[PDB]
RNA sequence: GCGCACGGCUCAGUAACACGUGCCUAACCUAACCUCGGGAGGGGGACACCCCCGGGAAACUGGGGUCAAUCCCCCAUAGGGGAAGGGCGCUGGAAGGCCCCUUCCCCGAAAGGGCUGGCGGCCGAUCCGCCGCCAGUCGCCCGAGGGUGGGGGCACGGCCCAUCAGGUAGUUGGCGGGUUAAAGGCCCGCCAAGCCGAAGACGGGUAGGGGCGGUGAGAGCCGCGAGCCCCGAGAUGGGCACUGAGACA
């Protein structure tokens, strides 16, 4: 699980960096795929902080 | 802040012994604390529409009561001299006029009269742009140009349009006008201003009103001119 | 001295606690808050990339008194606290005398809080993708 | 400020020279005062806005370098620099310790000037050339 | 955010501007509320709860991550203060005040935020929001006045003792300053010898003051002047501060 979780955090930080750059479509794509992975593998509440950060970033 | 019933003003139409130890304290509004009555007290003890403070506060919070053209939803709102009180669901319109017996009473007035308020000028100030701010007897203010402010003096009266925010008419303090005593002992007396002793302090000058042969005396601070031989607004 | 070190990954939001002992005890003693020690020292406890440097963020003593970064030396002190680090006022403007300890690590410390430092330009995986108790609850 | 160390309340002495008892044991915060805040002659102007009674504000010149010197013989205002304090007639200790108070004489670049402002209360040194 | 500085208790201190009556502040501050006039533009930040870990006996409390505001800050303008000069004008019994003009220095606002309904647009069920306009409504900021509370000043009135006759030395006053929201030996620098007292200083004793209460035919005497209302002071003794419109709570 640790490899999958760490890889998910990498895609989350890359999504937040792209969102900070302004690439909202790319960040939304990364968020959707990482969200699907978390929903299937049960890591949603584990990645709850980064999900909230990326959602706030894409709202901004 | 609390108001002990003993410290409540003596003219208020409430019992002095039978009841609780508290009285509804007016909420620092557009009158004096000792020359005004709270709106809940008006609704419960003056009109008898509400049997408790809860019912009075419900009636006030619905916005059924209007004071001087503005809906008042605060149950502690002060009500004072010459204020127009309007009940919305019933259509009844009162003026808070000076009274010989209750010292201050709600007398019904016409709907055409309900939009006017006779306000006694209480002072003048110079404000920015060179304008003149008139301060009236209930704390209301009106900013005017200097030429109109120059000819209006202290202790004059103005009939003021609440809806237009304008001075409908100006009644200067001259000998022979009709005046009403708005304060102490000789309260509610209407008569002709026919005699003055001008003390060094103008507010403390001795004034005498006449109603045929009925001569009463007060100080200049305690009278308000309500026009010539016929009062402009229905006060009685 | 024996320690219960919390190590926080700033990229995963998680933390892991290791009981630190005899060889690393003298390495942790003598360090002021914010000091820099490379992550290779924790090779026997955690597998870190060779770009992560562990910074000393704080600690708590034998009786729970937290390390105040604004106080120097390895000392126990009473301060009239009005701010967050060592005091959480329940009323606005309320000041209190609160026991704290210095920024220097001693042997009376029971908890040491430290956070990773990833290298500049790093874009790899987080050092701690999950907590131990979190993984245990996930598995069950 | 409102400090009990600089209490401005009444004395305990009557006009007949005798003592009188204390009507109130504690010192009122309303009657408290504050320490002197007159500026010291320094290398740059440092100003500090302080909250006072009723939430108002007072500007304090903790250190003063420049003075608003007025020449009435030219009807002009010049922002001059204070070289030194020549005298403090209210108290020589002020000039000796290089403190500027109202009525103090200061040698600015335009000449000698009398301080016509309260520098501890106004936060600026308005001066008049002599 | 607002409130908790009201409300509740008690009678040690106090013979005093404490209290009562009658006046002041032209020497002052005031959140909430009222009215009149005006304003609301640009930008930024952090800390909770929470998640991952705790430490400590408990009290309490540490590190990392992360979402906000009517939370915190900067910028602009409005506005404000100080010094000086001038003026028809305002108030007021009387201007050291207000307004107008002039010069410099200095400080320096705001939440168009919430809701309702309507319109339009962006966006997506991994969303259930965001944005632009309108109306209603509750709100925010500046100026002036009021209201309320508070600080301060004045004249007079109410105990016993001379087996207490001289007391006072910042004491009394002046001048210049500091501090204060504001006058003041309130405090400070200099200058003078002044100030109180037999119409009783000073010293001691007793006591919270008043509305009021008991008694007597009344004058009067007494305080059961405990309970009820108003003002005062205090929170084991003595001090000192934070926040805040307001406390030295
Ligand atoms: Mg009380
Ligand atoms: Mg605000
Ligand atoms: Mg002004
Ligand atoms: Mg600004
Ligand atoms: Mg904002
Ligand atoms: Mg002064
Ligand atoms: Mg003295
Ligand atoms: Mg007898
Ligand atoms: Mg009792
Ligand atoms: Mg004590
Ligand atoms: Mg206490």
């Amino acid at each position: 699980l640790e490899a999958v979780a760490a890889k998910l955090i990498t895609r989350l930080r890359e999504a937040e960096r792209l969102a900070l750059e302004g690439k909202t479509s790319e960040a939304k794509a990364i968020l959707k795929e990482v969200l699907k992975e978390a929903r299937e593998r049960g890591l949603e509440k584990s990645l709850r902080n980064l999900l909230l950060r990326v959602k706030a970033l894409l709202r901004r | 802040v609390h108001l002990r019933k003993s410290l409540a003003p003596y003219w208020w139409p409430i019992p002095r012994k039978a009841g609780g130890v508290w009285a509804v304290r007016p909420s620092t509004g557009p009158h004096s604390l000792e020359y005004s009555l709270p709106l809940a007290v008006v609704v419960r003890d003056v009109l008898r529409y509400a049997k408790t403070l809860r019912e009075a506060r419900y009636i006030i919070s619905r916005g059924y009561i209007k004071v001087d053209g503005v809906v008042r939803k605060d149950y502690k709102f002060p009500i004072g001299l010459m204020d127009v009180v309007e009940i919305v669901p019933t259509g009844e319109i009162y003026r808070v006029v000076p009274d010989e017996a209750k010292y201050y009473d709600l007398k019904p007035i016409p709907s055409s009269e309900a939009a006017l308020k006779p306000l006694r000028v209480e002072g003048k100030t110079a404000v920015s742009g060179g304008r003149i701010q008139l301060h009236f007897h209930d704390g209301r203010n009106l900013i005017l140009p200097p030429d109109v402010g120059r000819q209006i003096k202290t202790f004059d009266t103005v009939v003021y349009d609440l809806e237009n925010k304008a001075i409908k008419t100006h009644l200067p303090l001259r000998l022979g006008q009709l005046a009403v005593v708005t304060h102490g002992g000789n309260i509610g007396f209407v008569g002709q201003f026919f005699e003055v002793v001008w003390t060094l302090k103008r507010r403390q000058s001795v004034v005498a009103l006449r109603k045929g042969e009925e001569v009463r005396r007060t100080i200049l601070d305690y009278i308000m001119v309500i026009g010539t031989e016929a009062p402009v607004v229905k006060i009685s | 001295p024996t320690f219960k070190l919390v190590l926080s990954d700033p990229l995963s939001g998680k933390a892991r606690q290791f009981e630190i002992k005899d060889p690393l005890a003298q390495r942790f003693v003598g360090l002021r808050i914010g000091e820099e020690i490379d992550g290779t020292v924790l090779k026997e406890l955690i597998e870190l990339p060779k770009g992560v440097k562990i910074r000393i963020t704080g600690g708590s003593g034998v009786e729970g008194a937290p390390m105040h970064p604004g106080v120097p030396g390895p000392v126990k002190r009473y301060i009239l606290a009005d701010g967050p680090p060592g005091y959480r006022p329940r009323k606005r403007g309320m000041r209190k005398k609160k026991l704290v300890r210095g920024d220097t690590i001693t042997d009376s410390i029971v908890q040491i809080n430290a956070v990773l430092v990833y290298p500049e330009g790093y874009s790899g995986p987080p050092a701690i993708p999950l907590g131990a108790k979190e993984l245990e609850k996930l598995k069950g | 400020m409102k400090l009990g160390a600089f209490y401005k309340g009444g004395d305990l002495v009557k006009p007949s020279g005798g003592k009188k008892g204390r009507v109130r044991k504690t010192k009122k915060k309303a009657l408290g005062g504050g320490p002197p805040q007159i500026p010291k002659l320094g290398e740059e102007d440092i100003r500090y806005v302080e909250r006072v009674r009723g939430g108002n504000h007072k500007v304090r010149l903790r250190q003063a370098r420049y003075a608003n010197v007025y020449i009435p013989k030219e009807r002009r205002h010049v922002k001059a620099k204070i070289l030194s304090i020549v005298s403090s007639p209210s108290n020589p200790d002020y000039a000796r310790r290089n403190y500027i108070v109202k009525g103090a004489i200061i040698q600015t670049e335009v000449g000698k000037a009398v301080v016509t402002s309260r520098p501890g209360q106004d936060g600026v040194i308005n001066a008049v050339l002599i």
